[PDB]
């Protein structure tokens, strides 16, 4: 296994397309700066 | 069964080189679960020496592009979303009605959690089928390592509805960064069997289980002996034992 | 066998046998225990065996306030248990002695508390053995105001002369809780670490901390000593205890 | 069990007499105030 990121508040917005069992591969978007 | 002693076998077995009976335990793994070689650097299951090469195989250069756009932070691990969102003050989303303490994930540093009240997580799962390296999600300077001493439940879906605390109390290791996007926390919590975790930076962190806490600093960027690492690039991994 | 063993299943065992009223069973316990000890039920304040209903009552029991005397002396700082010095003197920077060719990080001790762990580089420190024969309650070595208390997470090791002689970090792994305390000589850390069986640890303030074992880390803070809601303890004060569980 | 005390630095001095397994009682001397204090 498990990965866990924290990221300060608004400092980013997740993509909203994720959520819970959404497939990861590494190198796609996962969240956009603000 | 005993979690710690089935883990300590489990990385006896996977570290030894038994050619025919490696490959035999790996063939068998590859299609219990699904595992793509397709995408594997090395796909010839033939091709490593122990199980823990295979479970910690490399993958082919290209399959893995990078989003290049600076304002997009990728993922940094193979496997399905567990949960993610905004951190409800202390309060991150486990399962349902399974939430945890911030604090008690960052092993009551309550300085390190003040950074991240109110912020964003994102848990990912890796499954055994899955590719277990973990890449950065953007550039960063490491100024932080805790290693966290805790018990390697099981972290699938089933356990993680059902064990309260589950990534709160189980071993990880904390690394904290400094990044264009503000500090950023990535912390790769070990599981039953998969309790092995290394960083690029220091080699393996666990085993051996000390049992204490340890911190490790970094400067910031700009000064001697700093330690730099680039979007996608790899940070860390889980083996067996 | 203190890593073949299973610590944990045979403390909670203890905790269930120890909080059972079984009358005459409790009484053979006890005075088994009392003689196989030594124990001098001379001291306690309801010397006949048979007036513990509970084994945990007995181990907890209460001394006649008469058998030990708080030296009253405000230069003195007294002794917070009954038992033996295990090891003392100065905190080699960060390092603590636990036995000959073994220390341990004031940081490990702390879970990794580098702000707690500040007051201390350079310090004093005093670890004390309590037996199963000892008086089981902890008392205040001077007065003090309640600051910070944080449960650590930890094993069941045993914590006798042979253990600490042989595991490495014993004191920074083991199960324990941390008081730190605002004294008249300045910041006061007084840490109950738990030992296999005898694994319960309580407050006065905040009763029985463990068990449950949730196996995380908990903090609680409290205001300094003028202010509503603070906590305050003199000097020979009992502050907590060890209990089976 | 076992109760660890922790002192800051130049706070106090243990009793000289004291050594491991030197046995301890509530109420006894452990240390002394490096700075005076009076009733």
């Amino acid at each position: 296994x498990t990965v866990i990121n924290l990221f300060a508040p608004g400092k980013v917005n997740l993509v909203e397309q994720l959520e819970s069992l959404s497939v990861t591969k590494i190198g796609q978007p996962l969240a956009v700066s603000t | 069964l005993p979690k710690l002693w089935l883990t300590r076998l489990a990385g006896w077995g996977a570290s030894k080189r038994a050619g025919w009976l490696t490959k035999l335990v790996i063939d068998l793994f590859v299609k219990y679960y699904k595992v793509d070689m397709k995408e594997a650097q090395k796909p010839d299951t033939a091709s490593y020496r122990t199980f823990n090469e295979f479970f910690v195989r490399p993958l082919r250069d290209e399959v893995r592009p990078i989003d290049t756009d600076p304002n997009v932070l990728v993922m940094p691990a193979d496997g399905v979303i567990s949960q993610l969102g905004k951190i409800e003050e202390d309060k991150i989303l486990q399962a349902k009605g399974h939430n945890y303490s911030l604090e008690a994930l960052l092993a009551g540093n309550y300085l390190m959690a003040d950074l991240f009240r109110n912020g964003t997580f994102v848990t990912t799962y890796l499954s055994p089928r899955d590719y277990h390296r973990v890449h950065m999600p953007c550039n960063g300077i490491l100024r932080e390592m805790i290693y966290v001493p805790g018990d390697l439940f099981s972290v699938n879906h089933l356990t993680a509805q059902n064990v309260p605390n589950l990534f709160a109390r189980n071993e990880r290791v904390i690394c904290l960064f400094d990044t264009e996007f503000g500090p950023m926390a990535q912390i790769l919590v070990g599981a039953t069997i998969v309790g092995s975790i290394e960083t690029v930076w220091a080699g393996t962190i666990t085993p051996p289980r000390e049992g204490i806490i340890k911190r490790w600093t970094w400067p910031a960027g700009e000064n001697d002996g700093s330690v730099a690492l680039l979007k996608g690039q790899e940070m860390g991994r889980f083996k067996l034992g």
